[PDB]
RNA sequence: ACUCUGGUUUCUCUUCAGAUCGCAUAAAUCUUUCGCCUUUUACUAAAGAUUUCCGUGGAGAGGAACAACUCUGAGUCUUAACCCAAUUUUUUGAGGCCUUGCUUUGGCAAGGCUA
């Protein structure tokens, strides 16, 4: 059947030694900060795509959130932008830096 | 095995002990042993008639000692 | 008992291995569904690369994330092994032969 | 060697006669190597053991509850009844 | 299982304890291990930990605990019977630590956790300092002990030295925070428990001694623990703890007899299956089945450590040794939390923790039901026993004996005091035990005290809850469409009750502003609001930082305002506060309720203020904690001293109102030494109109602030960014871009990592952690907590160039545009008028 | 580690009574319970065999002169 | 240390899918929008809902092959040289008397004397 394998620790040691060439040295999931599947999911669920992430065709037209009219508080005359609100900010905290987040996914914070 | 009794809080305190045969002693505990044999400094044994006789520092064994109660605040 | 043995370093290194080598013993996987390059594009970026490499990585990440999105099997099959039934059919028989012979047989059959 | 005599009578209501002469009837649920027994819902009587008493079967009986009898003051024990469901 | 309710009756068998953690993963792992030990039904999966303390789905998906979980059970002990431990696991985030502040009043003992590899952290240090200021017992737990054993693979002697260094640093921090003689913490003293929280490996010196006694011999475990804990060394020839260290090549007792067996077991398990051979297992006195051996390395190690190291009896023994019973520990809690004083008869009875006395339960935690429609108020019952259906008066945090209308009567339904199974079978709960009162949620927002209706007519609620962190990040909330505006508002109320740190304010500009401490905090707030408390989609604004207004120079000319009644005019001059006074007053060092002589002595000794100035009427902002202080320097030669005494309350009200609402941006003002120069007013009570003073007082405050040099102030956030050495310089580059200043930088003792303490302005702090983590390619990690107000560059009212709508302003121009934008957003007049 | 000694050690802190071999019954809060049944209590009430009752602020009775002990019903569950 | 305990490889057959069926990933049809647009083959690209398709697990059944080797838990479940009791039983100094009150007698509770 050749379906299940029960092996020993030294065999893993030597196989890992041999396969170091094809395997990256990353060991902590924090390296996949904004490249885990959930970050790409919440990027696809929005128009904004992270620079390292691919672009996507929006699920719907979303004309409501495309170009909203100026409001009493939405006016840029009052909003102060010390730093640009990049796509990293929106993907990191989709429920804060994104008006009408709607159907999004949740990303792991830290390891 | 061979744990000693918790008599550190009652060390140097005036207490009354009951010894076998209906005996009553009162004095300051001068120490304790692993078998519960303690030293009573300035012990005064109270007789059955009511009179008390001071015997000084003596050694009370825990085999004939029924129970001790401290006369001061623990 | 030796506090430090020769196999301590190997085991403690394996304890932080990637997914395939972290498991002491498990079940097999097929040859075609073991993506070696999978861990490559999942990294942040192959830094120091031409623009075309970036575009290829982004597009393949898009394909991977689209594959990851729609993944639900309703297939509560009856385990009807059609291939095994065809093997059991009297119109076909079983034998053993080299792979290259089977390949030339299939080429002739396709012709 | 086996020691199955002490675990078979455990959890049942037994009446044990102590060294002082009192009869304690209680649910013997725990024992020890020094013969110290634990009787849950124990009642100690010193008048007589009521076994078909026409005039009276309970005289000088005091129910204490969860009692711990030492093995140095215990003499013998007899089975009285099985334990309840609760 | 009725013994769980039976043990609740015994007031001396309860151990009210709250947990703390560097990261919520470590503390919750320990809580899950405790639950698994207590509850055999729940077993953690091999792939991921159960994490029973992460009730919310947001915490489960994000990985960081959101709300504190007060769940625990009856647990046994090595030398003692089972005690009903109740533990409120707290989140491991700097901002979320504000929630842990509530636990500060839930229990009187903090079982702090410190990671072995990570060591001391900013969150851990802040929690330790806050607990020391909260007068609670501290029992440290070396967490993730396997990290030093496995992850770092450090030598056993080096690992012991690192652990000793961590313990010494903790002891030094505790001694700096508090001067009590009980600050000594060590395994010999019993204040340190080595609990990796992974593989179920927890113990103390006493636990190891008990294991040794069980294995062979009859050695007294207490003496062995007292001897082997430190570096007293062991002599084999003398075969005793020999402090002189006679043997040349011997290892310390803890290293030789405690750390070494754990290292050997870990090496045998991880090294190979033949390394952890059945012969080695038999030598360790364990016979695992073939199925357990066939498991992977991590499950095998977990099973081996769990079977070998008992059932966490050492932690229970350590808690029982130091964390007191509620009967013993209620008196210090009565002294601290209660604002009515322990000398009160009801207070004295509560200090004795009498179940049959008056009912005095303080509820501060708020928990949403599964449906989310109703809430439940979680709190300790200091005195009395609450019964289902019994009416009770729930005096709020703002309740006072002046007005009885501040409290309302309500009925208490099912109690659901037991939380381990989250069941509501509890009928009544005695004093000293945590109760989840149901049905009284509506009258109370947060931190309110329930009491018996008619038994007591003078008992008052405890002191209002205080937090170390300060909410400085403000965000606006609007609905997508106003048609269902109230529904969202309903959820907003559900937000205010659920999160004590979050502050919901209805601004005069018709905007609902939520104030929180951290970006992740407000993100979790909005997630809970949208998903649970208000299903309506909510539009937001860009995060803004609450700003402060300060002075740098004394007022040029006096400012006077005249009351309408017969022109009664008060004149004053404002001056900048003395350097260093703001944080001293804000740290509750000196209160307005202090005696005049004591305050005068303090000011003459520390700040060398004039005795006459100290004897003046002192305001010190709202609740005597506002850095903006007010001194009534009116000359006694004037006949207005009697009038000032008759108008002291009005003057104080005007000053506190002006402190709450300043002239620029109407925000909080700090470090202003408002000197009441003089006041001329008719002695007739008719001319002393109450409503004619406070507006005049705030007008005088505004004019004096304008007369003095005005400056803007931004909250500089302390950030303890931990990062690998190579990226350390690059980390500074991040602070270079976000206008950050590096305060200190030190390598982590015993770890390749490197900590950097920096002071990032709040304006650029939004997303700073994201920039640091992405730029360092997911290696560096940061955690920012508000540290101190720092004066912003520029002048708020100086005529400067108007900035572009979408371009950062130059540094000298920041203050003016901040002021104009804040004034316009608040809804007040944008232009600042010198006449006004 | 005995079951009765473990039940006596777990019953410390609650109200329980103990009848000694001399007939003196002392009822009170068990402050400390030893391994050999030595019980130290505080604020107990001792009644002798003659009927005289008294109150003791703190006492410590050894197990050698103790006959039996009755604990509360909360330890049964 | 004693009695029962009893296979795993396999081949197929019939069911049910919980479980990232699978730590991999296609295709077809239909449906709504987007580029649409020149008719279908088609597309572009996403969503929605099916289906086939490569595979897999659980569970059950029937033959072959190691079926006699048991694995294993359960079944209280098996021993002496020389030293031992001031708290839990093969060393324990807890022994005697009179009076008072109750009970029809028998017996029960208290005090002292003692060596």
């Amino acid at each position: 059947t050749y379906q299940r394998w029960q092996f020993t620790l030294p065999m893993m040691s030597t196989l890992y030694r041999l396969a170091n060439q094809l395997l990256t040295d990353l060991v902590d999931d924090n390296y996949f900060y904004l490249f885990d599947l959930k970050a790409f999911f919440t990027s696809k669920a929005l128009n904004m795509a992270i620079p390292g992430g691919p672009k996507f065709e929006p699920l719907v037209r979303d004309i409501n959130l495309q170009d909203e009219d100026w409001n009493e508080f939405n006016d840029i005359n009052k909003i102060i932008i010390r730093q640009p609100i990049r796509t990293e900010y929106k993907i990191a905290f989709p429920y804060l830096y994104n008006n009408l987040p709607h159907h999004v996914h949740l990303t792991w914070y830290h390891t | 095995k061979a744990h000693p009794p918790e008599l550190k809080k009652f060390m140097d305190k005036k207490l009354s002990l009951k010894l076998n045969g209906g005996r009553h002693v009162q004095g300051i505990l001068r120490g304790f042993d692993p078998f519960m044999n303690l030293v009573i400094d300035e012990c005064v044994e109270m007789a059955t008639s009511g009179q008390q006789n001071n015997i000084g520092m003596v050694v009370i064994r825990g085999n004939s000692i029924i129970m001790l109660e401290a006369l001061e605040r623990v | 008992t030796p506090l430090y043995t020769d196999n301590t370093a190997n085991g403690i290194a394996l304890l932080w291995a990637p997914r395939p080598f972290n498991l002491r013993s498990g079940r097999t996987r097929r040859a075609l569904d073991i993506p070696l390059v999978k861990n490559w594009y999942r990294e942040h970026c192959p830094a120091g690369q031409p623009v075309k490499v970036r575009v290829s990585y982004q597009k393949l990440l898009k394909y991977y994330v689209l594959n990851a999105l729609k993944h639900r099997p309703p297939k509560a099959q009856k385990k009807r092994y059609l291939f095994r039934s065809f093997k059991a059919t009297k119109f076909f028989q079983s034998t053993k032969l080299d792979w290259v012979e089977v390949g030339l047989q299939v080429c002739r059959q396709g012709y | 060697g086996k020691s199955s005599k002490m675990l078979q009578h455990i959890d049942y209501r037994m009446r044990c006669i102590l060294q002082d002469g009192r009869i304690f009837i209680g649910t013997f649920k725990a024992f020890d190597k020094h013969m110290n027994l634990i009787l849950c819902d124990c009642d100690e009587f010193r008048k007589i053991k009521p076994k078909n008493s026409k005039q009276a079967e309970r005289e000088e009986k005091r129910v204490l509850g969860l009692v711990l009898l030492r093995g140095e003051n215990l003499v013998s024990m007899t089975v009285e009844g099985p334990p309840p469901k609760d | 299982m009725d013994f769980l309710a039976d043990l609740m009756d015994n007031s001396e068998l309860i151990r009210n304890v709250t947990l703390c953690g560097h990261l919520h993963h470590g503390k919750t792992c320990f809580v899950d291990c405790l639950i698994e030990q207590t509850h055999p039904e729940i077993r953690k999966r091999y792939d991921q930990d159960l994490c029973y303390t992460d009730i919310l789905f947001t915490e489960q998906e994000r990985g960081v605990g959101i709300k504190s979980t007060p769940v625990t059970v009856v647990l046994p002990d090595t030398k003692g019977k089972s005690y009903l431990f109740n533990i409120m696991d707290t989140p491991g985030h700097v901002n979320f630590s504000d929630e842990v502040t509530a636990g500060l009043r839930i229990s009187d003992g903090v079982v702090l956790f410190i990671d072995a590899a990570e060591g001391v952290m900013l969150n851990t240090e802040r929690l330790i300092k806050h607990a020391v200021q909260e007068r609670l017992a501290v029992t440290v737990c070396i967490n993730k002990i396997d990290r030093l054993i496995l992850e770092l693979k450090l030598p056993p002697t080096d690992a012991y030295y690192k652990l000793r260094h961590i313990v010494d640093e903790v002891n030094g921090l505790i001694s700096m925070y508090s001067t009590d003689e009980n600050l000594i913490l060590s395994p010999l003293l019993g204040n340190v428990c080595f609990s990796s929280s992974q593989y179920s490996i927890c113990f103390t010196l006493g636990s190891f001694a008990k294991i040794y006694a069980d294995t062979f011999g009859d050695i007294n475990y207490q003496e062995f623990a007292k001897r082997l804990w430190g570096d007293i060394y062991f002599n084999p020839k003398t075969r005793k703890f020999t402090k002189k260290a006679p043997t040349s090549s011997s290892q310390r007792s803890f290293v030789e007899f405690i750390l070494e067996p754990l290292y050997k077991i870990l090496a045998q398990v991880v090294g190979d299956v033949d390394t952890s051979l059945p012969r080695t297992l038999d030598e360790l006195g364990i016979h695992l089945t073939k199925e357990e051996l066939k498991l992977n390395i991590r499950p095998l190690l977990r099973l081996v450590c769990k079977k070998f190291f008992g059932e966490f009896t050492g932690f229970v023994d350590m808690c029982v040794q130091h964390i007191p019973s509620p009967k013993v520990g209620a008196k210090p809690k009565i002294e601290h939390t209660y604002t009515g004083g322990v000398d009160s008869d009801l207070g004295e009875a509560m200090s004795d923790c009498d179940p049959d006395g008056p009912l005095m339960c303080h509820t501060t935690k708020m928990y949403s039901t599964d449906d989310g429609v109703q809430f439940h108020a979680f709190g300790r019952v200091l005195s009395g026993t609450i019964h289902a259906g019994q009416p009770v008066k729930v005096l709020g945090e703002n309740y006072t004996l002046e007005d009885e209308e501040d409290s309302q009567i309500c009925t208490v339904g099912r109690l659901w005091i037991s939380v381990a199974r989250y069941h509501i079978e509890v009928n009544r709960v005695p004093a000293g035990n945590w109760v989840l009162i149901e049905g009284v949620d509506q009258p109370i927002v947060k931190t309110a005290t329930i009491t018996e209706p008619r038994g007591n007519e003078e008992a008052q609620i405890f002191r209002p809850l205080k937090f170390n962190t300060t909410s400085v990040i403000k965000i606006a909330v609007e609905p997508v469409n106003p048609s269902e505006l109230p529904k969202m508002l309903d959820g907003l109320r559900k937000v205010n009750k659920s999160y004590p740190s979050l502050t919901t304010k209805v601004e005069e500009s018709g905007e609902h502003v939520i104030l929180g401490t951290g970006e992740l905090y407000l993100d979790c707030v909005m997630h809970d609001l949208r998903k649970m408390y208000s299903e309506i989609d909510i539009k937001v604004a860009d995060p803004v930082v609450t700003f402060c207004e300060t002075v740098v120079e004394t007022s040029s000319l006096k400012c006077f305002a005249e009351t309408p009644n017969k022109k009664n005019k008060i004149t004053m001059i404002a001056e900048p506060l003395e350097k260093g006074l703001a944080e001293d007053i804000e740290n509750e060092v000196v209160q307005i309720t202090w005696n005049r002589k004591k305050l005068g002595e303090f000011f003459q000794t520390k700040y060398d203020w004039d005795l006459l100035a100290a004897r003046s009427i002192w305001a010190f902002g709202p609740d005597a904690t506002g850095p903006n202080i007010l001194v009534d320097d009116t000359l006694p030669s004037e006949v207005d001293k009697a009038l000032l005494g008759s108008v002291k309350d009005s003057i104080v009200q005007g000053f506190q109102w002006g402190t709450r609402e300043g002239p620029l941006c109407d925000e909080l003002i700090r470090n202003v030494k408002f000197k009441i120069l003089d006041a001329v007013v008719a002695q007739e009570p008719l001319h002393r109109g109450g409503g004619q003073i406070i507006p005049t007082a705030r007008r005088v405050v505004y004019s004096a602030f304008l007369m003095a040099t005005p400056r803007l102030m931004e909250p500089y956030y302390f950030v303890e960014v931990q990062a690998p050495a190579d990226c350390v310089s690059a980390v500074y580059t991040v602070l270079a871009r976000r206008r950050g200043h590096v305060t200190q930088d030190a390598p982590i003792p015993g770890s390749p990592l490197y900590t950097i303490k920096a002071f990032i302005p709040a304006i650029d702090s939004f997303g700073f952690e994201t920039d640091l983590r992405t730029h360092t390619q997911g290696q560096a990690f940061s955690l920012s907590v508000f540290h101190h107000w720092q004066i912003v560059p520029g002048d708020p009212l100086d005529k400067s160039i108007v900035i572009r709508p979408l371009e950062p302003q130059p540094a000298p121009h920041l203050a003016r545009e901040f002021m104009i934008k804040t004034r316009r957003r608040k809804g007040l007049s944008e232009d600042v008028s010198i006449s006004k | 580690i005995g079951v009765p000694i473990k039940v006596l050690h777990e019953a410390e802190g609650h109200i329980v009574t103990c009848e000694t071999n001399t007939g003196e019954v002392y009822r009170g809060k068990l402050i400390e319970a030893e391994d050999n049944m030595n019980c130290q209590m505080s604020n107990i009430t001792v009644t002798y065999r003659d009927g005289r009752v008294a109150q003791l602020e703190q006492v410590y009775i050894r197990g050698s002169k103790i006959r039996f002990l009755i604990l509360p019903d909360m330890l049964k569950n």
